[PDB]
């Protein structure tokens, strides 16, 4: 591929001059190993200080694997790279992909430094490899192929990755492969067994077309729109009774013709908070209607490829995560919960860190785009360490919530 | 003649769209042209510059001054135009060390590089926007235009490409002599090791063998500077560091210029002097621009220099860094939003010190602030030593461990343990996550009139209990919060609070044990003496008796 794609920023867009966050020695000496192998092979160059851009780069470790892996923290560039329609006005998201019983997401990401990067491109790929305590100037790299992570490194090589899978999606009509960033997700709906031979089989089938030896399985049968769910009683104290109103009200927003009139009409008078008050004939049927009603999905809820998705996280304790996905609100695209978070029952940020990269693979899956987060946490404190438990190749955006919501209750 | 290497050039460019300057050169007097072509036909013969033809269009003003002992003119070309169309560089010298994170070095010489400085060529097709014209005597002859060869002095990029110059000159000597560590600050370098006295200056002359590859040479510092090294605002010395003298000076009326230089003292005296405080002197400077304007010291910002006298008294000194034994940080609760803490390896040899002020907001407590003081002693300490610290805190595990399991908020705090080191960071209080048994139930509301600013707030209790306050000058949200107030006034050590306000809610939940609102100062107060209590929420104008009874009390 001697030919290299012209690649240009938007209009009136300087390059990225992001900050170099710090880093710890075991990273900057992980880092500096990686750059200097790569140097070798010519993926990257020394650079000058003619270039003043800059990417910032540190170091993860895969999902159980002890090798140290090079991240860039390629998201500057990637708004500021142009939009790309590189073969076609765009690809359509398989919309099938969420419908298969076994998903394996591979990292072909090392296919992309076989094919070389516009030379008047690579100075946005600068990067520094930070020093400790600044007591030497930091290695100045640039991309000479297509770096991981950026947003060109899949539009660029798909009309290359697409004559790579032909054959294999020739013979196997109903598997349905789909990439993103440096991701493949190779689903079927089929039994495991033959679901590994195959992934096994595309994978053989990469290699000798020019691999990594990683998957990831999911299974997104069980994504939707998790149900509103009251309580079921036999005796109802007055604190239920406030709880299941001030629900059956949060409700009302999204659903129409939620009533809590007869309910309230429980509460006549003021009583303890402890004490059992029985349900009258209208009260239970008020509540029986209301529980026909949140059986049935929202009304006017669909996905809009132009705006947003928005994804939301609340602490529920005891290693448990609920989070809903939306574009506008009260119309939930996809809700879920999270328990046990593996490895981390003391940690509360390794936890959110983990249901963040599930939520963003989920999103990937279903609408072939990262979602936005608002993270229920300080921004000093996620700021420090969220690295420290990343492993995916992406990164998606995401802000702070300071404000406790009120909502956290009616999704317990 | 010995062969010697090319510098290799930087290419440098302009920013987009721009030209070359076209700035006019000044009328100078006689005397000073005369001392201009002194100067520069020296430069000329030396290569710096050369001389350029009139077709050339650009040009930069050049200026001559003198200092008053020296009995000489001295050459000034004034790059501020050139610079402001000069492209941007990659500025690779914005951050210096810290003196703690230095290891200890036996032997350390200093190599002047200031003949090195021109060794630097410029990039040729760069040079022509560096012309510059020397007027000549009575304007009658052309005026001499030369254009620089070298990097020239007050030039956008020089510092940045002299910097990368000799640092990709450095890297082969430095990569395979790894026993020693070299630094540069202007036209100066740093070479220490732990070498003896013999094979330490081996290396240097092993250096200066290395430099003359490319033609440089590099004579000792003139007037060898002895302990300590004045870098930076600090005291290098073989084995500890502090900064420079830190005086505060004496005086009985304080404008706000001088507690602006003052804060400066402390604040960069707080690195090393253990305890600093400087908010009740950064209190009297909340919101002025100009500098004279006396502002009076109140009792606790006099209470507070002075006890900054107290710590200033003695010098005190920070220890290098030792990678081989752990790194130690302990942080104390100082009142009023203010932390301190010390970074350090042996008890009581800090390696540095410093300090953590609470930050801007209307409602905090105490395990916030800590936590966010610890966030920023990491992001430090990885920046110094590329490590986090092992940390000592003054709060007991069993505390921390009912914050961050009750906390709404996702929180960590890296490997630490407890210092019993008062004040000790506690919970002040800590609501019930079930109604209470037994415990009489206040259903609380408020009310006020957006124009004439007249409220009310109450309550209603299942036993009868009930109380409507009337209140002047207040909004919806105030009367909101009294009513609160007001049921933890007047009941017992247990109770259950019923309200609709989802703004008094998302304040508790916050957890505050301090506030700027003195209305929810004084909840929090009434929350520490009481031993249970479980608030409720429930939407307004929906029916719910108890809520429904007060809601129409207080709404006139
Ligand atoms: C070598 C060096 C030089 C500099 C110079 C800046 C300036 N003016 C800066 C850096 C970052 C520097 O680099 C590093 C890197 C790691 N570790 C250290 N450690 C260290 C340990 C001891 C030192 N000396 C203290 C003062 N002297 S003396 C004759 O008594 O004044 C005794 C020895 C010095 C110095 N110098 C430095 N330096």
């Amino acid at each position: 591929p001697i030919e290299t794609v012209p690649v240009k920023l938007k209009p009136g867009m300087d390059g990225p001059k992001v900050k170099q966050w710090p880093l710890t020695e075991e990273k900057i000496k992980a880092l500096v190993e990686i750059c200097t192998e790569m140097e070798k092979e010519g993926k990257i160059s020394k650079i000058g200080p003619e270039n003043p851009y800059n990417t910032p780069v540190f170091a993860i470790k895969k999902k159980d694997s002890t090798k140290w892996r090079k991240l860039v923290d390629f998201r500057e560039l990637n708004k500021r790279t142009q939009d790309f329609w590189e073969v076609q006005l765009g690809i359509p998201h398989p919309a099938g992909l969420k419908k298969k019983k076994s998903v394996t997401v591979l990292d072909v990401g090392d296919a992309y430094f076989s094919v070389p990067l516009d030379e008047d491109f690579r100075k946005y790929t600068a990067f520094t490899i930070p020093s400790i305590n600044n007591e030497t100037p930091g290695i100045r790299y640039q991309y000479n192929v297509l770096p991981q992570g950026w947003k060109g490194s899949p539009a660029i090589f798909q009309s290359s990755m697409t004559k790579i899978l032909e054959p294999f999606k020739k013979q196997n009509p109903d598997i349905v492969i789909y990439q993103y960033m440096d991701d493949l997700y190779v689903g079927s709906d089929l039994e495991i067994g033959q679901h590994r031979t195959k992934i096994e089989e595309l994978r053989q089938h990469l290699l000798r077309w020019g691999f990594l030896w990683m998957g990831y399985e999911l299974h997104p049968d069980k994504w939707t729109v998790q149900p509103i769910v009251l309580p079921e009683k036999d005796s109802w104290t007055v604190n239920d009774i406030q709880k299941l109103v001030g629900k059956l009200n949060w409700a009302s927003q999204i659903y129409p013709g939620i009533k809590v009139r007869q309910l309230s009409k429980l509460l006549r008078g003021t009583k303890a908070l402890t004490e059992v008050i029985p349900l009258t004939e209208e009260a239970e049927l008020e509540l029986a209607e209301n529980r026909e009603i949140l059986k049935e999905p929202v009304h006017g809820v669909y996905y809009d490829p132009s705006k947003d998705l928005i994804a939301e996280i609340q602490k529920q304790g005891q290693g448990q995560w609920t989070y809903q996905i939306y574009q506008e609100p009260f119309k939930n695209l996809k809700t879920g919960k999270y328990a046990r978070m593996r490895g981390a029952h003391t940690n509360d940020v390794k936890q959110l860190t983990e249901a963040v990269q599930k939520i963003t693979t989920e999103s990937i899956v279903i609408w072939g785009k990262t979602p936005k987060f608002k993270l229920p946490i300080q921004k000093e404190t996620w700021e420090t360490w969220w690295t420290e438990y990343w492993q995916a190749t992406w990164i998606p955006e995401w802000e702070f919530v300071n404000t406790p919501p009120l909502v956290k209750l009616w999704y317990q | 003649m010995v062969p010697i290497s090319p510098i290799e050039t930087v290419p440098v460019k302009l920013k987009p769209g721009m030209d070359g300057p076209k700035v006019k050169q000044w009328p100078l007097t006689e005397e000073k042209i005369k001392a201009l072509v002194e100067i520069c036909t020296e430069m000329e013969k030396e290569g710096k510059i050369s001389k350029i033809g009139p077709e050339n269009p650009y040009n930069t003003p050049v200026f001559a001054i003198k200092k008053k002992d020296s009995t000489k003119w001295r050459k000034l070309v004034d790059f501020r135009e050139l610079n402001k169309r000069t492209q941007d560089f990659w500025e690779v010298q914005l951050g210096i060390p810290h003196p703690a994170g230095l290891k200890k070095k036996k032997s350390v010489t200093v190599l002047d590089v200031g003949d090195a400085y021109f060794s630097v060529p410029l990039d040729e097709d760069f040079r022509k926007y560096t012309a510059f014209t020397i007027p000549s005597i009575n304007n009658e002859t052309p005026g001499i235009r030369y254009q620089y060869n070298v990097l020239p002095q007050g030039w956008k990029g020089s510092p940045a490409i002299f910097q990368s110059s000799m640092t990709k000159i450095l890297e082969p000597f430095a990569a395979q002599n790894p026993d020693i560590v070299i630094y540069q600050y202007m036209d100066d370098l740093y070479v220490g090791s732990d070498l003896e006295i013999g094979q330490h200056r081996t290396k240097i002359e092993e250096l200066r063998q290395h430099l003359l590859r490319w033609g440089l040479t590099t004579p000792d510092k003139k007037h060898q500077k002895e302990p300590p090294f004045l870098w930076m605002g600090y005291e290098l010395h073989p084995d500890k560091w502090t900064v420079q003298p830190i005086v505060l000076p004496e005086k009985d009326s304080w404008t706000v210029n001088d507690i602006q230089k003052l804060v400066g003292k402390l604040n960069w005296a707080s690195q090393i002097y253990p305890g600093i405080k400087v908010r009740q002197l950064s209190k009297l400077l909340r919101g002025t621009k100009a500098l004279t304007e006396v502002i009076p010291l109140t009792e606790e910002a006099e209470l507070e220099l002075a006890e900054n006298r107290e710590i200033l008294k003695e010098p005190v000194h920070g220890v290098y860094y030792d990678p081989s034994k752990d790194l130690i940080a302990e942080i104390q609760k100082q009142g009023q939003g203010q932390w301190t803490y010390q970074i350090y390896q042996e008890p009581f040899k800090n390696l540095k010190t410093g300090k953590y002020a609470r930050m801007r907001g209307a409602h905090t407590n105490d395990v916030k602030q800590l936590t966010e003081a610890v966030q920023k002693i990491t992001t430090e300490s990885i920046v110094i030593w590329g490590k986090t610290p092992k940390f000592k805190l003054p709060i007991q595990k069993e505390t921390w461990e009912t914050w961050w399991t009750e906390y709404w908020q996702a929180t960590w705090i890296p490997e630490w343990e407890f210092v019993n080191t008062p004040p000790l960071v506690k919970l002040w209080y800590q609501l019930e996550k079930e109604p209470i048994v037994g415990a009489e139930t206040f259903y609380v509301d408020g009310a006020a009139n957006r124009e004439t600013k007249l409220g009310k707030a109450g309550y209603v209790t299942n036993k009868g209990r009930q109380k409507v306050v009337p209140l002047t000058n207040t909004t919806n949200q105030k009367t909101e919060l009294q009513a609160i107030y007001l049921a933890l006034q007047d009941s017992g050590l247990e109770v259950n609070i019923v309200t609709d306000s989802q703004y008094a809610l998302g304040i508790i939940q916050a957890q505050p044990d301090k506030s700027e609102s003195e209305l929810v100062n004084q909840i929090i107060e009434q929350l520490i003496k009481k031993e249970k209590v479980y608030l409720a929420w429930v939407p307004a104008h929906k029916g719910i008796g108890g809520n429904e009874q007060v809601d129409k009390l207080v709404s006139a």
